[PDB]
């Protein structure tokens, strides 16, 4: 693989401890590449946190440590304190490319109150909708917490990722969380499968509303 | 003391072109090469291109096209990107940062505080209301959901009221979605009782000032 | 082959490219090197930027300056 695969999102207790792995391929971290972290607080630019591997700049406590092997990478994060949540992405160089990689990212998650998880209602298009030659599936994710979700569309039972648009979790005035994600089809798709679901992920639980044209 | 200032943000039409400069300080600039990476809203960190300060030799990332080009001005210690033909999948924050040499291999160890690039649309569009007809499939024991999906408006915001003000409790409006058209799009949800579904008429009305549009969508049982 | 002599005296680890480790040991023998001289010189052979000079690198820059050769 040429790109660096991380989890979405981790979360923990104030001091506890987190791991985030970040998987390579042979034309980045097992062509003798180091891996580098960069944590990206809320609203700032990104950070060197950790370069080489495990190496930290003059202002890094121990508490964030990392491990590399010729194909994976993990950064270890331990006593967790509120100001440690925000991003973590991964770097290294992929050969292949020619060019540097950056992992999808990690949403870290330092738990301040008891975890929510989402619910989902999953709208069908509407019949005017589909007379206007259009179709818009509506996927709804109400209070929940942390705000990370995971969202994935499928046709019958193959994913789709082709006309996904999710939105990024909002915080609401019970400090919970709401998204929504918006699969558009044409009418011909909507109607040539048997069913089409939408499969929310939430710390490692999963919702699956599924609708069908009848 | 390393530091990289940025120009501010900037709003662009789909084809015109934007120009983010990266003022250098607390260094050689002339030592060390710098690297810009652009970060899209809801996505990963994406590496643009390099360029040397001092040669000033570049090298692009190929997923531009040979539309992104950067270049230096070692008088003032700034380097600048050029991204011509800009479209909204071109919507994100550009930043630059440093690369440092150490025993065994290069990092990127100072960044510069970031430049937002809007490519929005230069006209205003009206919004298509769409009647989400009432589900109990999610609900409580006694109550279904309805709503309207506002699809495709540009610019925010909309207010989105159920039976002219008069339903007010149950009504949840979800924030919107900016497409990767640059259009945005919303859903108004409201949980009401079964029981008055073929009695009680619901009807949702958007307003959309920008556009000078407003849409009474009366929502129906299937 | 002479150019490969000098590259491969100075790749210590043996993986085919030169480190800014194993640059600065080869820059102190010619002499004295700052560290801000050594990490410039590093960032012009350095053409894919990807923090090491292979053999490919070293090799393109020798025979375009003839003049430092
Ligand atoms: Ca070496
Ligand atoms: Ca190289």
């Amino acid at each position: 693989q040429s790109a660096l695969t991380q989890p979405p999102s981790v979360s923990g207790a104030p001091g506890q401890r987190v791991s985030i792995s970040c998987t390579g391929g042979s034309s980045n971290f097992g062509a003798g590449y180091d891996v580098h972290w960069y944590q990206q607080l809320p609203a700032t630019a990104p950070k060197l946190l950790i370069y080489g591997n495990n190496n930290r700049p003059s202002g890094v406590p121990d508490r964030f440590s990392g491990s590399k092997s010729g194909t994976s990478a993990s950064l270890a994060i331990t006593g967790l304190q509120a100001e440690d949540e925000g991003d973590y992405f991964c770097q290294s160089f992929d050969t292949s490319l020619s060019g540097w990689i950056f992992g999808g990212g990690t949403k870290l998650t330092v738990l301040g109150q008891p975890k929510a998880a989402p619910s989902v209602t999953l709208f069908p298009p509407s019949s005017e909708e589909l007379q206007a030659n259009k179709a818009t599936l509506v996927c709804l994710i109400s209070d929940f917490y942390p705000g990370a979700v995971t969202v994935a569309w499928k046709a019958d039972s193959s994913p789709v990722k082709a006309g996904v648009e999710t939105t990024t979790p909002s915080k609401q005035s019970n400090n919970k969380y709401a998204a929504s994600s918006y699969l558009s089809l044409t009418p011909e798709q909507w109607k040539s499968h048997r069913s089409y679901s939408c499969q929310v992920t939430h710390e490692g639980s999963t919702v699956e509303k599924t609708v069908a044209p009848t | 003391q390393v530091q990289l200032v940025q120009s501010g943000a900037e709003v662009r039409n789909p084809g015109a072109s934007v120009k983010v400069s990266c003022k250098a300080s607390g260094y050689t600039f002339t030592s060390y090469a710098i690297h810009w990476v652009r970060q899209a809203p809801g996505h990963r960190l994406e590496w643009v291109g390099r360029i040397n300060t001092d040669n000033g030799n570049t090298k692009y990332s190929q997923k531009f096209h040979g539309r992104v080009a950067l270049s230096r001005d070692t008088s003032a210690s700034t380097t600048y990107m050029d991204l011509s033909s800009l479209n909204s999948e071109d919507t994100a924050v550009y930043y630059c940062a440093r690369a440092f040499y150490y025993s065994s291999g290069v990092m990127f160890d100072s960044w510069g505080q970031g430049a937002l690039v809007t490519v929005s649309s230069a006209s205003t569009k009206g919004p298509s209301v769409f009647p989400l007809a009432p589900s109990s499939k999610s609900t409580s024991g006694g109550t279904a959901a309805l709503g309207c999906l506002v699809k495709d408006y540009f610019p925010e915001p909309v207010t989105v009221s159920w039976n002219s003000g008069a339903l007010t409790s149950g009504v949840h409006t979800f924030p919107a979605v900016l497409q990767s058209s640059g259009l945005y799009s919303l859903s108004s949800v409201v949980t009401v009782p079964s029981s008055s579904l073929g009695t009680q008429t619901y009807i949702c009305n958007v307003n959309h000032k920008p556009s000078n549009t407003k849409v009474d969508k009366k929502v129906e049982p299937k | 082959d002479d150019m490969e002599r000098i590259f491969k005296r100075f790749d210590t680890n043996g993986d085919g490219k030169i480190s800014l480790s194993e640059l600065t040991d080869a820059l102190r023998t010619l002499g004295s090197t700052s560290a801000d001289e050594v990490q410039r010189m590093m960032a012009e052979i350095d053409t894919d930027g990807d923090g090491f000079i292979d053999f490919n690198e070293f090799i393109s820059f020798c025979n375009a300056n003839p003049g430092l050769m």
